[PDB]
This record gives structure tokens, C-alpha cells and sequence, in this order.
């Protein structure tokens, strides 16, 4: 059944227990099911009203903050684009990966900084390129006329740029896991350079470029962070123990596994 | 019930045995302007007999070899009767229209005709010069036809940039040598000012044009003709004064 | 919708009517029926 | 005053965004408005009307007759007529129609599709012929009996020849991004087929080859999504 | 009749049909009407309730973003004019020229840059004349009192300028194609320069200067935007396959006819 | 236009702020949900 | 939660169930009694 919670539970007062036929310590993990042994019936224990905060730790409250998704350089060809996957980070790709679906809204924000670090009064144009739409191929062509893109024009004296995004998936969700090949035909068996690419989370290029005629002298690097919200989740899944290796796969090493606990003395020595 | 017809207009009459059904342009039907659109002050004259009829121009001929041919219809009839004489003599005009288009041909022919009207159809002027002051212009008779109509020069763009393929969003018909022998379409004043001059503006214009060529055996009739007649419905004239020809 | 002028060209910004393009013929054909007799 | 704080956003100029405007004429009124027959109202109304499709585009073809499917008597039975893709966003017989230009200004398309052959021959030739839709999987069937366990409908000349192939939307997902080809052969529609069933019989005195009109709409289940840019318009400097 | 919706058309369940009469596959392209042929008298069919959402395809979310309508020069004559005519460039002309007929207002935004790009604290004039005011013939002229214009100062380092402008045609609606002429007498067979030039549709001139009384030593380029807004349209047209050539005219190449669609190998082969 | 002043806070980015941001797309839906089983709501049901 | 736009994704932003995790079991077991007879 479905119990709502505004704390955690409490707990009543218990006495000892003599007969027999009442078995609570006794359970039966080969079922697959967990245990269920409370504290009630374990020890004797006393009442407390247990008001501490469950609140913070839902899923709207665990995602909706802003991470790192992308550093998009622009080490002035006239512009810079960027493939929209935010797997490259391995901070936010693990908590992402705890999941197998999920279903969110984005809110970007760009963060642009030059060669040491500075603000100098340029102008900078954001596109969007969705899948299928032409990528600019110079610094003034046409495609930045951007009469049906979003785009976004800021200065790097400005604050950072900030945007919406909703949940553009042809799919009902996102998954981080696909589990088969997006087309047809006989597959290879020495290198399956398709396998676990899921074509409903390819969402398009974004690319940035200085609005202007003449080439400005200048290298800067942009940062894209996302904050998740309005965020479902489905599945859950492990947490990776192992180190990444690349992006759009869950790659290791055969050789030199890391352990996911570090080695002691004896089992015998708890210190 | 469906393929015989009669249209009876003024003191003329046109009738069909095989045909497709009437078609209405955009849904609406050609009736007087009301007196919330309008704008001019003097009253206009209806003559409602003598403009409003079945109006026949020349013949066209129907071969192999063929392009296609183009009328812009309020001035097709500015030398004709008394339609051309009102549209001399004053200034404002206000009408629709009723085209109907014969060709027939016998039970061993084919081909087939693209009919259909295209609001302020502009002509354009072949050539690839991009300065503005000396590109190539269409002259006074290749934009106003007049009553002997012109041809095409390339019907795959009609003449003016667009692809024909898409021409059917127009009010059109087919005429088709197999099922029909006649094609016809109605259609209402469409224009973005409710009186304007049948001298120098022309609203629309027809275009049939050979989509499927004509072929025949050897002992058949060669020459097919093609015929138009028109009827400007609900007609209105304003402005009487001195008349002007062009 | 809220406007702060006394123009209203000024301020802020599920009707279809498919019949007067595709079907705009003067007598009605069915579906099922044959179109021409 | 009030006490505010601006936040990331300001100063930027969006272009698909929605905000008011500082007038510039004080107190105008405009030109009153007339009635102008055919007024639209969304771009679904265009997308279902019948357009000539160029199946016909190949090479060793003129101006116009790219838009024919040429018909004629055979010797072999069951023999191949035509065929060509569905995808509307797609290069090919989809591209001369108008539900593929402007299904080009929008990314994502949903909803059935709509092909009507008209038969344009003498009037003493009859025949008749197979159109079949075939759903992804394999490529373009090579064989009739390969082609009929698909989606089919067999047309007969007769007095109406006008007979119109309906294309269902059989999809895995609900949408379709009108950008297909090598890694996006996953939104791929299926191939519509042009068989012969028996013949194109004829009697003496009778030219003995026809044409086909093709045509292609939507219906009314058709959806369009996510306003992108076209492909066809090029500019070097300003006209 | 006019039917309301709010998402597209839903789908009832079929059966077989077997009898004589009952033909709605058998329809007639000669009567000019598009073929009503639906799925359920088809194909055997089941019923799915389609909540796809119609709203985005409607005229005003279609025009409603802001394209490029015009590039005006100012490499300092001192001032610079621009005749408002929103058919200099290739991609919001051909969304225009889909229609016949169209009524809307205005948003124009001015984006001024500099010679390879910057913002140099200056001011800037943009001035309306409307067809019959006297047009500035100096950078310090009386023409710039603007006692009754519209005008708008600016920095260069302000944002975007931006205004509203209203239905300021004399007819009821702006027409992109007029097949007239605008004078009487006798026109030309050789070289007709005023076929399809509506008077209804000029408007006026676009000037701007540098606000000063010396000259300032820069050069620069402003953008001017147009978001169409309240937009009606009537009697809609095909679109524009071949190139544009001109600006005022639709003139294209008697040879050197590009195709609207490309080549294949054959008919038999939809590969 | 109202008066009003600036406090100290203006013109940051902070992370784990709750603040609304302007939309790319306008007049969107996305696409209908579907039922999928397993939906986690909070961390806790992962710990048990 | 004021919102200022047209679209709800712009806007800003207690159910447990446990018992499809800990024991999604089809027969269900007792506390007190043993789990299997
Ligand atoms: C330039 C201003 C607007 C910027 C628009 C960019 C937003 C479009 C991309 C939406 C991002 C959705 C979240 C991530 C999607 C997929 O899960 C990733 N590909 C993960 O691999
Ligand atoms: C300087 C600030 C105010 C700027 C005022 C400029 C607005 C006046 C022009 C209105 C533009 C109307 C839209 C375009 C009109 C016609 O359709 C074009 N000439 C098309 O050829």
C-alpha cells in the first residue's frame, strides 16, 4: 500500500517476550524478499516520537542541482559547436546512472570565461541545433539567422545566461541504458561500434559563436551547467564502482579491478 | 444526376453531358458588396442582364507539341459588350466570376488538362541578371494578354518561379479526355480592397496546361480544340467619367 | 494578457476549416458512395 | 522604490520569445477590415490537399514530364511498375508535394499519409494494378507475392480511376524526426510499391501506353512539432 | 462547417466489410476535391485516443519569431538610410510569399555591432519618415528635430532597442504579389519597371545616425529584426522552388531550371 | 516606473537556487507519459 | 509558485512505497510468523 510521511516512523514501548511459536528473528532471504524484523520485537525498547525530516532526500530534491555538463571551447574557424550529451562529466553521469529512466525538464546555464579569466564587452550568440536542422559552416553564414532556433545573444560582462528546457525525447523518457542495436541487418562480431546507443536521447548540436564581421582576437572557454527538475525516475540500478573510461559506454578494465572495499588486516580484526 | 448540367446566366445558357462537378472557389459564392465594406460615396449601377452572361472567347488548338496557355480575366473582357463598355467608362469594378472549359475528344484519345485560376497571378521576367536597373521585364502584351490569350514558355514553373506540382491548393479541375469534356469553377471577388479599376489591376487568371500529352492512332481527328466561356457574376461598376482604354 | 499601454497593438498574443480547400465542390459527395453516377 | 534583483537572463534578446513592445504611433487606429475569401488559420489545413508527387524524377526525363508514371502493355506477368519512399522529409517524389515543404519547416511529424493514383489513358484500355505499402524491415520487395503480405489495395480501371491508397501510421514511437539517412535510418516509413496485377489490355486503334498521376496528402491525424529551418534557399549577398 | 479542436483526430475500431455498392475507395480527381478516403473504411483498424497536440502549427506560432528583415550599412555622409522592404533576404520572404494576403503588427529590434565587433559607449538615432516627410540630407540637419517623427536613442552598449509597430497600411491588407500596374496611359512592350509594384505596401525610410556635431571615426552595421505578431493571412499559394534573383520581382533563370526533386537511378527503384 | 533597489545577492549564480528561467520553446507538450513499473520517489526506498 | 509564461515547464517546482522493493513477494509473509512452512 501507499503511506504518506511527513517524519520518520516511531517507535512504541515493547516487554519481554516467553513463548513459544513467535519467531520474529527468523527470516528467509532465499524468498528474495527483505527482512522485516523491527525493533519492537527484537529488544526491549522505550517510546519516542521520531519528528525528523524525511523531506530532502525525494528524487526533486536529490537532482535539482546545478551541475557540470559541458565545457565548450572557443579557442578563436569563428565558432564552436558541441554535441549535446551530458556524459562527459563523471560527477553527474553517476547519479544519472543510479537510474535506468527517467523524465525531466533542464534548466541550462552558461558561464563563459577567457584565457586567464576575464570579462571583456564582447557579444556571444548560443544556437540550438536540433537533429536534422544545418549546422553554420563559418562565422557569418546564413544559418545564424536563426529565424526559427533558439538563440540567445549575451555579453561577457552580463550574468550568466539561463534557459528551460522541456522534455524533448520522442520516447517517454530518457534511458541511460538501451539495450540493443538502432538498425537492422546482419552485426558484426570483432567491433559493434552501435551497440547501446539509443536514438531517443540524441537531442541535437549547440554551437556559440562572437557576433561579429571581423575576427576578434580572443580565447574562451563556456560552461554549461544543468539543474534538473520536475525530474521521474524508474528502475533504480547500482551505483558504478568501477573508474569510466569513455562517454557513450559503460567501458572498464579487465585487468586491474579496483575493489569496492578497501583491504584490512584479518576478518577477525574489526580496528 | 451528376454529370448532365445546365447553367443558364443571363440570356445564355451551356450545357454538358459528361462533366466533373461545379466547383465553388474557397467555399463562398459571388454576391454584391454590403455597405460595411463599403467605401466609395457615389452609388454604383448594376446592370445585372446585359454584363452578366456567358461571354465566349476564341478557339485554342490542341496538339502535340503543346505548353499551355494564361488570360487575366478582368481584362479579357474590356473590349467585349456592354461588360467592356461599363468597364471603360468607370473607374471601380467589383464581380465574380463562372469559367467553363470545353474540350472534348472522342473514346480513342488521352491526355489530360490542368484548369485553375490563381489570385494576382505575376508573370516574371526570364533571365539571370541580378541588378535592378537592367534585368529583363515582361512586356504590356505578355503580362495583359487581352481576349487571344498567351502561351507558356516553361509550364513546370509557371512562369513565375513557383512549381506546378503545388498549383493544386488553387480553385482547379481536370479535364480529363476519359471522364469529362468540360471543366468548371466559380469563383468570388478576392481582392484586399472592395472596389478597384478593370483597366491596370487584374485579379486573377486561368491556366490550362497540358500535364499528360495529347495521343491518338493514325484516323483520328487531330486538331482538338479548346474553348472558354465566362461569366462575370454580380457585377459592379463606380466612377462614371470620360472612357479610357488602357 | 496584461497590457501597460493605451495602444493594444502593443500588448502580447484552435480554429480549422479543412472543407473550403479540400472538398470545395458544389454538390456534396459521400464517403462510402460512388462520387459520380 | 521597490527592492529587486535581476537575475541570469537579463539583457538578452530571444529570438522565439513572447513580450510587449513600446508603441511608436500614440493613439492609431488601423485600416478597417474587409472580407477576403480564404483565410487560413493553421498550416494543417494546406497539408490536406492533394499535390502532385515527381515519382518520375529520375534522369533522361524533361521539365514536365518528371510528374508521369509511364503505363504500357507487357509480355511477363506480375512485372514491376514504380515505387518509392515515404519519409516526406526525405529527398525524392516527396519533395514536389506540399506536405513535404512544409513538413521541412518542422522537425518532428506524426499521423497517416494519403496517396491518390489517377489514371490518365483512353477510355477503351482497362487493367488494373497492385499498390502496396510496406512497412521497415527488409529492402524493396522483388517479387508480387513478397509485395501483397503487406499493406495492398488493388485498383481497376474503370469509369472513376481515381482510387486513393491510404498510409497508415505503424510506428514504434509516437513521432518521427524528418531528418532520415545512415544513422537515422530508425524513423524510416516503408516503401510504397507499383505492381501489375493481371495487364494494361488495349484494342486496335488505341495508343498503347498511359500515364499515371500521382498524388500525396495527409489526414486528419496528422501532427507536426518543433519549428526548424528548410534546406531549399540559398543566399551568397543581399538580393 | 468549422469544427474546434484541441489535439488531432482519434480513430474507431473496423471490421470487415463484404458487400456491392459500398466503394469509398473509388473516388474522382477530376472534380477538383481531395480525396476523402479515411483508415477506417480502408484497413482494419483499432481505436486509439490521440492526445498529439495541434496548437504549434497554428499562423501566429508560425510567424511569431523574430527573423532578419534588413542590414543597414553605416561605415562612416554621416547618417545612412534604408528603405523598409522586408523582401531583401531569402528566409523570411519565402515564409511571407506562402500567402496572398496578409494583415499583422510589427516588432522591430535593432542589433548594431562595429567594424570587427564591439560596443563603444556612443549614441545612435534611429528615425522613422513616413512616405512625404523630408528625408535628413545632413548628420546635423533639422530633419533630426524630429518634432513629430518616431525616433529612438540608443547606446551601443544598451541592449537591443525595441518597438511596436502597428497595421499602417491605406488597404486592408499587405498583398505580396499585385498583378497591376500603379500609373495609367500607355505601358511599354520593351521594359515594364513598374509591373507588380503596389503602392499599398511602401512605407516609408529608415535613417540613423550618431548623435554628435563632430564625426565620429567608426563604422558600423545595425540588424533590424522583425517579429510578426496579431497575424491573419488569406489565400495561401505554393512556395518559391527556384532561387531568388531579385528583390522587388520574381524573377528566375529561363535555363538552368533547378529540379524539385533530385535524381534517382530509375522508376523501379525506390532506393 | 515603480522605483525600487538592488541588494546584495544581485547578478549570482547559485547553485542549488529555486528560480524560474525563460523557455526555448514556445507552446510545447511533450510527449504523453506511459506507465512504466519501478518508480522511485524518494532515496529511502533504495536503503531498505 | 507564481509562473510569469505561457508554458508550465518554465515554473518552478511525500509518497513512499517501499513494499515493490523490500517484498515484492506474491505470497505475502507475517512478522511473527516463520516464513516458510
Ligand atoms: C541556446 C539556448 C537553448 C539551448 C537548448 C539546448 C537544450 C536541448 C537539449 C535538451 C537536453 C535534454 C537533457 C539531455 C538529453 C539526453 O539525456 C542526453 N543526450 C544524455 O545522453
Ligand atoms: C525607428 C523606430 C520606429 C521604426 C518604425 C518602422 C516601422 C514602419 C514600417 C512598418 C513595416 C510594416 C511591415 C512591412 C511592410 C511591407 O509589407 C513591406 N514593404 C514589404 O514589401
Amino acid at each position: 500500500s501507499v503511506t504518506n510521511a511527513e517524519s520518520a516512523a516511531n517507535t512504541t514501548p515493547s516487554s519481554h517476550r516467553l513463548e513459544t511459536g513467535r519467531v520474529p528473528a527468523l527470516q528467509a532471504a532465499e524468498t528474495g524478499a527483505t527482512s522485516n524484523a523491527t525493533d519492537e520485537n527484537m529488544i526491549e525498547t522505550r517510546c519516542v516520537v521520531n519528528r525528523n525530516g524525511v523531506l530532502e532526500t525525494t528524487i526533486n530534491h536529490f537532482f535539482s542541482r546545478s551541475g557540470l555538463v559541458g565545457v565548450v571551447n572557443l579557442t578563436d574557424t569563428g565558432y564552436a559547436t558541441w554535441d549535446i550529451d551530458i556524459m562527459g562529466f563523471v560527477q553527474l553521469r553517476r547519479k544519472c546512472e543510479m537510474f535506468t529512466y527517467m523524465r525531466f525538464n533542464a534548466e541550462f546555464t552558461f558561464v563563459t570565461t577567457t584565457k586567464n579569466g576575464e570579462a571583456r564587452p564582447y557579444m556571444l550568440q548560443y544556437m540550438y541545433v536540433p537533429p536534422g536542422a544545418p549546422k553554420p559552416t563559418g562565422r557569418d553564414a546564413f544559418q545564424w539567422q536563426t529565424a526559427t532556433n533558439p538563440s540567445v545573444f549575451v555579453k561577457l560582462t552580463d550574468p550568466p545566461a539561463q534557459v528551460s528546457v522541456p522534455f524533448m525525447s520522442p520516447a517517454s523518457a530518457y534511458q541511460w541504458f538501451y539495450d540493443g542495436y538502432p538498425t537492422f541487418g546482419q552485426h558484426p562480431e570483432t567491433s559493434n561500434t552501435t551497440y547501446g546507443l539509443c536514438p531517443n536521447n540524441m537531442m541535437g548540436t549547440f554551437a556559440v559563436r562572437v557576433v561579429s564581421r571581423e575576427a576578434s582576437q580572443l580565447k574562451l572557454q563556456t560552461r554549461v551547467y544543468m539543474k534538473l527538475k520536475h525530474v521521474r525516475a524508474w528502475v533504480p540500478r547500482p551505483i558504478r564502482s568501477q573508474p569510466y573510461l569513455l562517454k557513450n559506454f559503460p567501458n572498464y578494465d579487465s585487468s586491474k579491478i579496483t575493489n569496492s572495499a578497501r583491504d584490512r588486516s584479518s576478518i577477525k580484526q574489526a580496528n | 444526376s451528376d454529370r448532365v448540367a445546365q447553367l443558364t446566366v443571363g440570356n445564355s445558357s451551356i450545357t454538358t453531358q459528361e462533366a466533373a462537378n461545379i466547383v465553388l472557389a474557397y467555399g463562398e459564392w459571388p454576391e454584391y458588396c454590403p455597405d460595411t465594406d463599403a467605401t466609395a460615396v457615389d452609388k454604383p449601377t448594376r446592370p445585372d442582364v446585359s454584363v452578366n452572361r456567358f461571354y465566349t472567347l476564341d478557339s485554342k488548338m490542341w496538339q502535340e507539341n503543346s505548353t499551355g496557355w494564361y488570360w487575366k480575366f478582368p481584362d479579357v473582357l474590356n473590349k467585349t459588350g456592354v461588360f467592356g463598355q461599363n468597364a471603360q467608362f468607370h473607374y471601380l469594378y467589383r464581380s465574380g466570376f463562372c469559367l467553363h472549359v470545353q474540350c472534348n475528344a472522342s473514346k480513342f484519345h488521352q491526355g489530360a488538362l490542368l484548369v485553375a485560376v490563381i489570385p494576382e497571378f505575376v508573370i516574371a521576367g526570364r533571365g539571370s541578371n541580378t541588378k535592378p536597373n537592367e534585368a529583363p521585364h515582361p512586356g504590356f502584351t505578355t503580362t495583359f494578354p487581352g481576349t487571344t490569350g498567351a502561351t507558356f514558355h516553361d509550364p513546370y514553373v509557371l512562369d513565375s518561379g513557383v512549381p506546378l506540382s503545388q498549383a493544386l491548393i488553387y480553385p482547379h479541375q481536370w479535364i480529363n479526355l476519359r471522364t469529362n469534356n468540360c471543366a468548371t469553377v466559380i469563383v468570388p471577388y478576392i481582392n484586399a480592397v472592395p472596389f478597384d479599376s478593370a483597366i491596370n489591376h487584374s485579379n486573377f487568371g486561368l491556366i490550362v496546361i497540358p500535364v499528360s500529352p495529347l495521343k491518338y492512332s493514325s484516323g483520328a481527328t487531330t486538331a482538338i480544340p479548346i474553348t472558354i466561356t465566362i461569366a462575370p457574376l454580380n457585377s459592379e461598376f463606380g466612377g462614371l467619367r470620360q472612357a479610357v482604354s488602357q | 494578457n496584461i497590457n501597460y499601454y493605451k495602444d493594444s497593438y502593443a500588448a502580447s498574443a484552435f480554429t480549422q476549416d479543412p472543407k473550403k480547400f479540400t472538398q470545395p465542390v458544389l454538390d456534396s459527395i459521400r464517403e462510402l458512395s460512388a462520387p459520380l453516377n | 522604490g521597490i527592492p529587486a534583483e535581476l537575475r541570469p537572463g537579463t539583457n538578452q534578446f530571444l529570438t522565439t520569445d513572447d513580450d510587449t513592445a513600446a508603441p511608436i504611433l500614440p493613439g492609431f487606429t488601423p485600416t478597417p477590415t474587409i472580407h477576403i475569401p480564404g483565410e487560413v488559420h493553421s498550416l494543417l489545413e494546406l497539408c490536406r490537399v492533394e499535390t502532385i508527387l515527381e515519382v518520375n524524377n529520375t534522369t533522361e526525363a524533361t521539365g514536365l514530364t518528371r510528374l508521369l508514371i509511364p503505363v504500357s502493355s507487357q509480355n511477363k506477368a506480375d512485372e514491376l511498375c514504380a515505387a518509392f519512399m515515404v519519409d516526406p522529409g526525405r529527398i525524392g517524389p516527396w519533395q514536389s508535394t506540399l506536405v513535404g515543404q512544409i513538413c521541412r519547416y518542422y522537425t518532428q511529424w506524426s499521423g497517416s499519409l494519403k496517396v491518390t493514383f489517377m489514371f490518365t489513358g483512353s477510355f477503351m484500355a482497362t487493367g488494373k494494378m497492385l499498390v502496396a505499402y510496406s512497412p521497415p524491415g527488409s529492402a524493396q520487395p522483388a517479387n508480387r507475392e513478397t509485395a501483397m503480405l503487406g499493406t495492398h489495395v488493388i485498383w481497376d480501371f474503370g469509369l472513376q480511376s481515381s482510387v486513393s491508397l491510404v498510409i497508415p501510421w505503424i510506428s514504434n514511437t509516437h513521432f518521427r524526426t524528418a531528418k532520415t539517412g545512415g544513422n537515422y535510418d530508425y524513423y524510416t516509413a516503408g516503401v510504397v510499391t507499383l505492381w501489375y496485377q493481371t495487364n494494361y489490355v488495349v484494342p486496335p486503334e488505341t495508343p498503347g501506353e498511359a500515364y499515371i498521376i500521382a498524388m500525396g496528402a495527409a489526414q486528419d491525424n496528422f501532427t507536426l512539432k518543433i519549428c526548424k529551418d528548410t534546406d531549399e534557399v540559398t543566399q551568397q549577398a543581399v538580393l
